[PDB]
């Protein structure tokens, strides 16, 4: 579920904060051609929170941080939260919150109050030329479990009438004296299957049916 | 003048409203745009925005396009100086004419000049065939002004279109090659021809798409969903790399520490030694902050490169990879692995090696590809650097490959093994087997002979005692022993003899 | 004093009569035999006959024979210094030990301290297992001097019995590999393994043969009938070579006149534009006295690579061969080009190329396969070269092609043109359906149009008129023209920009 | 063929009959026989018979004569290698363009590149008017080689007719 309310709202405000700590950390790399404590730092940004825009802008006060969103609404934000750990504990406006961490691609996943959402922080012009961007489908996998390395079969599990979730375990193939594990890459009842225990497979051979 | 910034806005609307428009609704953004998304703003400085064209045939002298269909100039990523160019599909298909090839030798030549990097953005159809063999002059001169930059500078390429024909070699003598999902490909020769003269029958996507590139052909160092994410990754990239030869590595401050210890990495490996476990693991919790960028990351999955760093500055890894092929060396991990080091030793840049390595993969497929010289090219590598290299043994290594995984031998500077280490020329049962030829007859001798190969041979201490090993370490320690011994190799130095250059195999 | 007679003809025997006798049954010389027919007569001066091995395990203290497995030393061949070393089959298999691996590793120094060519000549089993370790240690030292010595002493390998294993890494990183016919034979993993692992049963000449490794791997350089013929041919091709990458090319008295002109190479090319013609015909009449001797002659034989003498000088030439696969360029052939072209301009040899090339090779074969990064390869090894390089068009140069195959554009000093060249960006038909794209319905202006593009464009002379050709010269001048130019051009000074090394594609 | 040596000697007219023997009128050698008369026999070596120009202002796209005006190559002086470049008077003057100009800058180039002497013969009016700036780029480019040889290879210049302006 996509969160609501104050916890969106909190969200956002994490993950500007988490944005903004690490852009004042890139900004003092060596090598660069003037002085940076020259150059300057929009304060304008764009939250999009699996598809939920968030206007907001980012001033320092004193240590700590705050967020102010198009409602006038304003939110400090504090922690001793650094890159690396998997558990974002402090203060958002008056409430003690802890948040699970992940990375990705240009952005963070983070999870709070049974909600988990995706996020990435953009400026205005970034945001725009996002929007550009289509939503792609994804194609799917091809109804049956093909062996990618030739070996011997040496476990079985999962029965015949059996509907499977994605990184369930199904077959073991050992080959060169080391064991390989397979794992399912859909969703799916267990039709049909035509390998056993202490089989040998060629490579694009079939074990088992979707 | 109002009538000058009515030029700049004339120039700046290349091919027309409803090409641009088009290139939108494919889901692509346009030339200028990308070079809005990779700059810091405000700093990009454009060269040659009114040059045009000077051919007559064809009634090509009637539709003059000022800029010739590419934008050139420089600016700042995260404060450094970057050259760039960027192809624009809506004039003449991208085209390369004798102009546009003038102007990208401007921007090379000046980039070579201050020892700064440069990225090219390819979205193209190769020669402008109306202007013949004036074209073709064109890309010869920018072929070799990158074959002059290559180990000076470093040079990006990213492919978000079309790339066909002579516009496929420049991207292939640059340092790395990303590609976007869905939309771009690179062929030589391309879908008509190949109908008319092999009868099959194959789409531009099947022919030399980004699966294609990233797994299969050994072309392209990665992919990504689309243009915004892939601009937002190539800044990431330039924070990692030297600006050129002799500065180094950039430096950073980092928010991680180098004497904190590692307790899970004491039950990474499995007691069974039939079990795997993944060295990715291993990589992201021995660099800072666990933030690694990985380079060929769909290709030759049974090894892994790419950088992290470590107390702030950047460091390359190479490992052997268990979960794949039982980990062992072929030919197409080998090529990786072997242009990555030699990338890291022409800039400087230190690599960390971990081994756990059965051999070589055996086979027909395998002799008959060449295997001999491939795997040469991994050992001619390593030999040759003369960076720092940093080795540790987590389970295997036996016969040549532990030779050529950045072994003592061939030059490491430190060498390092976990208490699991098994350093030996083959397995118990084949050296027996071949020891004790004229006595197999028997199965109790056989067993018996075998226990006590295991017990002598099979660890890390007959390496130790040789002094082929430094030292044997506990797992937890990991990290704190590189960051060390990393700090105390920075003022390493040596070369090689003096030569034109070496013979490299091929 | 007798005793010390005694004991040399004592350690001459290696490992006794018996073994010795079996090795003259199968056709094979021994180890001195072949060094005495290598080198010049009473010229050989041996190292470290009386070395011992020193291990005490598996009852290794019971079987000490002087040398260790290998004969070492020095020479002269037609007068010119060069060092040398030949393994012994008859002791333990010609196996690498600790203290063999030392014997090479004395005059491998020796012969990069004294600027000198080095052969090896191979008759083995590989690491000794006995030994353990210690002996993969042993191969470690010599990989890093085959390293360090390339590009400035050149190095010759003959394989002249089996050579498994860590064996193989040695010759590869070599200058040139040859093998004899029937008796040797070289991989990395052997059938045994390859039956327990892939299921497929296979023998050693079938897995790595020299028909294999000559005419499929791209491993071998070339292979001969029995051991004299070869060893008289390695005493042939150091004639040509220079000692290091000082000296220069060697010169010989010529018999032949550089003013000479050819007739009948005037009726070379047919009128027919779709019949051939042997290359070598031409090279072999622009060559003092017919005397050519080529590299690499089974494998990828759409392109021709080989050394020549002009007025008595060594020169190395690259040609496209008609006659195979129309003389398009592959990888194969672009692999086995830029190796050759690499050696030349490492060691300061001139280069003169012949095209006659129409494009690449289409297909999903050669694209999954890397065409794009293949074919870089020799644009590469091109751009690079400060030698003298000299360009001769026959026929035809299309596209990309004609840029990769030393062109003005990409280095080229001197650029010659036959009459009956075509320099152009493509056929006509195919030109002409690309500019009258939205006229294609009709058949007589089509005619119409590919004849006008025909007369206008497939010629010498629209790249005459823009200065990338610097003459079209008669056929029968060839050879006149070159030797003056070659002349001229031995004054050449140039450098590539300052670098540890280049990032060529690999 | 002989249409290729029916193209060479069609080259090696220039301007035309009239204006070689209005030449010679004046007491002044062609281009050619200067060039004749300072090698050895038999050891000249031209490049670049066949470059035209490509202009096409003021009417100039219906004049192409080949060599645009200057004859380049080398050859030998008592043995010693040597590399020259000669201005054709009958050819719009002398007048120096861009492919004109391309020609001398190659003949520059490679004798740096050997290091060996160069000569230059002048007969000449400067920068050809119907090409405007490019032909000054030209000149540019030439002046920029003779400083980069200077002191490195000798260079020799022989006035034999006009010489004005750039
Ligand atoms: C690059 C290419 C793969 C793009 O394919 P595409 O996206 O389907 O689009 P199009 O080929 O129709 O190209 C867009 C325009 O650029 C032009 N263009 C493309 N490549 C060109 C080239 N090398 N020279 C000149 N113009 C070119 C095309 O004529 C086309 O013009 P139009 O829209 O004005 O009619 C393809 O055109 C191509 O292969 N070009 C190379 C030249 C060639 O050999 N083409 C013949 C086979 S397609
Ligand atoms: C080199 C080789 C290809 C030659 O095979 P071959 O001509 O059929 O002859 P053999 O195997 O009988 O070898 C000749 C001798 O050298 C010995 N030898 C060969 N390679 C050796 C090695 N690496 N270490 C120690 N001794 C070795 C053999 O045991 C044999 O001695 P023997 O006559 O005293 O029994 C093969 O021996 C080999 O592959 N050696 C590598 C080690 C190995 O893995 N052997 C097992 C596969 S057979
Ligand atoms: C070189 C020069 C001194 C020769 O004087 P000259 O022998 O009396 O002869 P001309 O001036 O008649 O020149 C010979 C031809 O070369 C042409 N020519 C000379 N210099 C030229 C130039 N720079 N650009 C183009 N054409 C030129 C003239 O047009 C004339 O052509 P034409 O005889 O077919 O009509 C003179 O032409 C000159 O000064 N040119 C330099 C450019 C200039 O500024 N000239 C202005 C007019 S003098
Ligand atoms: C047991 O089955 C022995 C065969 C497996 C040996 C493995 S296969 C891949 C490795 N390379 C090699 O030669 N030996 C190792
Ligand atoms: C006419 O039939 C043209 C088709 C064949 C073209 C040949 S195949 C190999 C060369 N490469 C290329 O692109 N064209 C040439």
């Amino acid at each position: 579920p996509e969160p609501e309310g104050p916890v969106a709202h909190r969200l956002a405000a994490v993950a500007a904060a988490i944005d903004h700590k690490l852009n004042i950390r890139k900004r003092g790399i060596s090598g660069q051609m003037r002085d940076p404590s020259l150059l300057t730092f929009q304060r304008e940004r764009v939250v999009v929170l699996s598809g939920q825009r968030f206007n907001v802008t980012v001033d320092p006060d004193g240590d700590d941080l705050l967020v102010t969103f198009d409602d006038g609404t304003t939110a400090p934000v504090r922690s001793a939260w650094r890159p690396g750990a998997p558990v974002w504990s402090g203060t958002v406006g008056d409430q003690s919150v802890a948040i699970q961490v992940r990375p990705l691609l240009n952005g963070v996943f983070l999870q709070h109050a049974g909600a988990a959402a995706e996020a990435r922080v953009f400026t205005r012009r970034e945001a725009e030329l996002a929007d550009l961007m289509p939503v792609k489908e994804n194609a799917g996998s091809g109804k049956q479990l093909l062996c990618p390395m030739p070996g011997l079969v040496k476990q079985i599990m999962v029965s015949e009438g059996q509907e499977v979730k994605n990184g369930e375990p199904l077959a073991i193939v050992e080959a060169m004296k080391m064991e390989n594990v397979l794992r399912a890459e859909r969703d799916g009842t267990i039709s049909k299957i035509a390998a056993k225990e202490g089989d040998s497979l060629a490579v694009d051979a079939v074990i088992l049916e979707f | 003048l109002e009538k000058l910034e009515e030029r700049r806005a004339q120039a700046r609307l290349g091919g027309g409203e409803k090409r641009l428009e088009a290139q939108h609704k494919r889901g692509k953004l346009t030339a200028r745009e990308r070079i809005e998304l990779l700059l810091d703003h405000g700093s990009f400085e454009e060269f040659d925005m009114f040059v045009q064209h000077r051919s007559t045939d064809f009634g090509m002298e009637k539709q003059k396009i000022p800029g010739d269909g590419v934008v050139t100039g420089w600016g700042t990523v995260n404060g450094r100086t970057v050259f760039l160019f960027s192809k624009d599909f809506t004039v003449f298909g991208g085209s390369s004419s004798e102009a546009h090839a003038a102007k990208i030798v401007k921007v090379q030549d000046m980039a070579l000049k201050m020892r700064a990097p440069i990225i090219g953005i390819f979205d193209a159809g190769g020669a402008r065939i109306q202007e013949g063999v004036a074209a073709l002059g064109g890309h010869g001169e920018v072929f070799r002004r990158n074959v002059a930059a290559s180990g000076v500078i470093p040079q990006i390429s990213v492919i978000m279109g079309p790339c066909a024909g002579g516009d496929v070699y420049s991207p292939a003598m640059t340092d790395f090659i990303f590609m976007v999902r869905d939309t771009s490909y690179m062929f030589v020769t391309g879908p008509d021809v190949v109908k008319t003269v092999t009868n099959e029958v194959v789409t531009a996507e099947e022919l030399g798409g980004a699966k294609v590139h990233t797994s299969k052909s050994s072309i392209a160092d990665g992919s990504f969903e689309n243009d915004v994410e892939a601009i937002l990754q190539i800044r990431r990239l330039l924070d990692f790399l030297p600006a050129n030869n002799i500065e180094g590595v950039p430096e950073i401050e980092s928010f991680d520490d180098v004497n904190r210890l590692d307790k899970s990495l004491d039950t990474l490996i499995p007691d069974n030694p039939n079990k795997p476990y993944d060295m990715g693991e291993l990589i992201r919790r021995v660099v800072d902050e666990g933030d690694f960028f990985e380079i060929q990351a769909a290709y030759a999955r049974n090894i892994i490169t790419g950088f992290g760093r470590v107390e702030g500055r950047t460091v390359g890894f190479v490992a052997n990879q268990p979960l794949v092929l039982a980990g062992v060396l072929d030919s197409d991990a080998s090529r990786k692995a072997a242009r990555f080091v030699r990338f890291c030793n022409a800039f400087s840049i230190p690599i960390v090696t971990f081994v756990d390595v059965p051999g070589f993969l055996p086979g027909t497929a395998q002799e008959y590809g060449g295997l001999i010289k491939h795997g040469a090219k991994l050992l001619f590598a390593y030999s040759q650097a003369t960076v720092p290299l940093v080795t540790i043994i987590t389970r295997k290594a036996f016969g040549g490959a532990y030779i050529v995984m950045a072994s003592k031998h061939v030059g490491a500077d430190l060498n390092y093994a976990w208490p699991t280490a098994q350093i030996a020329v083959m397995g118990a049962k084949g050296a027996v087997e071949i020891i004790f030829r004229a006595e197999i007859g028997d199965a109790d001798k056989v067993a018996e002979r075998t226990k006590e190969y295991e017990d002598r041979f099979l660890s890390p201490f007959v390496a130790a005692e040789r002094g082929y090993i430094d030292e044997v370490i506990m797992p937890h320690s990991t990290r704190k022993r590189i960051a060390r011994a990393l700090g105390m190799l920075r003022t390493k130095e040596m070369e090689q003899p003096r030569k034109k250059h070496d013979n490299i195999p091929l």
